[PDB]
């Protein structure tokens, strides 16, 4: 629904994969670097028309597990499920809605995991 | 032509015809609606049902990823008196290189 | 449950006369994923008592199930071919991969 | 480098070829809890009522 | 640029008495990835003419390079040891995976 951008969908999926390849490698003790990467990605997403996200300063409890799992989910659902050739080669209403809900779950995980 | 050089009968089957150097094979498996068992991704819209002639490469246009091939298995149920027969297969088809496909929509 | 096909672009060709330096070019690549999701099946229970007093139909039913599975196989392949008609191509593989082609025709059936 | 900007990256793919796309090497190295061994086998008398009562 | 290791959890022992049905339980799992990013290097060029007019020092430079690389190897290993102490284990693997150990011995008045 919110993903109809022709050649910018590739950039969106690429950025999602980039985060899911830099932050999960640093899932061993989240620190300021992972937070900075997440903040940059969410500012980029806000610039692309994807809700909005508070900056955030820290972490709390074991919501980092859900955060990392949603990183992986967003990665797999973006590239090779919706954008790349899968069961549906183009991005339709259903695939766009699925990717939007995946991003929403990632945003909720970030908000619940970040101070 | 001469299908048979005796008696009086005309033997024709609706097989392929070489029209423009490309064999126009017939198919009886084009879909109508979205009741495909591999659902939620193979649902056929009203517009998608009017695509009735597709042209593609037979080597580089499609792929069939298989995790469990076709398998017919008979197992005896003991609690219920039954020689129940299962027959299952799990796979997924994807269109590698869609640029090699040429569908033709027909607008009535 | 996923299989990957790696795409890759092409490159142009130049011409060097006598001492002109050669200019390199890059090529872009992407990935593709096919994810297996659901299972097809057909179950046919036959009671013991009916089995005892009847010649086996299990062989013919197996062939029937194979036939229906083949039909669904062909139908799913055709659905995949049809649904990818509007697939636009990324700008970094454009010379190698082009947009999916749509052709429209009007016919009076009756 | 002399070719900087014109390098082809084997698997880093994208518009600028700046997206990490690689095949996770998996050597079937799965790990789990650490095993514990029961010790009260010799610390208590063992009796069997198997198939008797 | 990647290397995968899979993880696993444990199971919970439960009790049945005489005729009750066994209650199944699941076993969650996760993974972890190690990514190679940068390449270390040492490059010392030597002109032909200086090498033609002075005894070879390449063996001592090689030994020095080996020493620097060994020091960096050890320091990187220790950095990764002392940064993993704040690893909060994921909840869905709690019993098989505990959190990291960090102890504050605040009695080091040198």
């Amino acid at each position: 629904a919110a993903k109809a951008k022709d050649k910018q969908y590739e950039i969106v999926g690429k950025a999602q994969n980039l985060l899911k390849q830099v932050q999960p490698l640093y899932n061993v003790g989240f620190s300021t670097t992972a937070l900075d990467l997440l903040n940059a990605y969410f500012t980029y997403m806000q610039a692309q028309g994807f809700a909005t996200t508070r900056a955030g300063t820290g972490f709390v409890s074991d919501g980092a597990k859900l955060a990392r799992l949603d990183n992986m989910l967003d990665q797999v659902s973006k590239t090779g499920y919706v954008v790349l050739t899968g069961t549906g080669a183009p991005i339709g209403e259903t695939s766009g809605t699925a990717f939007d809900t995946s991003f929403t779950a990632l945003r909720a995980a970030f908000l619940a995991a970040t101070t | 032509k001469d299908w048979g050089d005796a008696n009086a009968n005309g033997y024709k089957e609706r097989r392929a015809v070489l029209m423009n150097g490309i064999p126009v094979v017939e198919c009886t498996e084009f879909p109508d609606a979205g009741t495909h068992p591999l659902g939620s991704a193979y649902t056929v819209t009203a517009d998608d049902a009017k695509c009735r002639m597709v042209t593609f490469s037979k080597s580089r246009t499609l792929v069939t990823v298989e995790a469990k091939p076709f398998t017919s298995r008979i197992w005896d149920d003991e609690q219920n008196f039954a020689n129940v027969l299962d027959c299952y297969a799990m796979y997924q088809v994807g269109e590698r290189r869609p640029d090699t496909a040429a569908v033709v929509k027909f607008n009535e | 449950n996923t299989y990957r096909i790696d795409r890759l672009n092409t490159s142009s060709v130049k011409g060097r006369t006598s001492g002109v330096a050669l200019e390199p070019t890059p090529v872009r690549n992407d990935k593709m994923l096919i994810v297996v999701d659901t299972v097809l099946y057909i179950r046919n229970p036959i009671d013991y008592q009916d089995d005892w007093t009847a010649p086996d139909f299990l062989t013919e039913m197996g062939q029937n199930n194979g036939s229906e599975f083949a039909e669904v196989f062909d139908q799913a392949h055709l659905i995949q071919l049809i649904k990818g008609r509007s697939w636009v191509a990324p700008a970094h593989l454009k010379p190698a991969f082009s947009d999916g082609i749509e052709i429209e025709a009007t016919i009076d059936s009756d | 480098t002399d070719y900087a900007g014109n390098l082809t990256r084997p698997h880093w793919g994208g518009a600028a070829s700046d997206v990490d796309i690689h095949l996770e090497v998996y050597q079937n190295e799965v790990d789990t809890r650490f095993q514990y061994q029961a010790m009260f086998l010799g610390l208590s008398s063992q009796r069997s009522v198997a198939d008797r009562s």
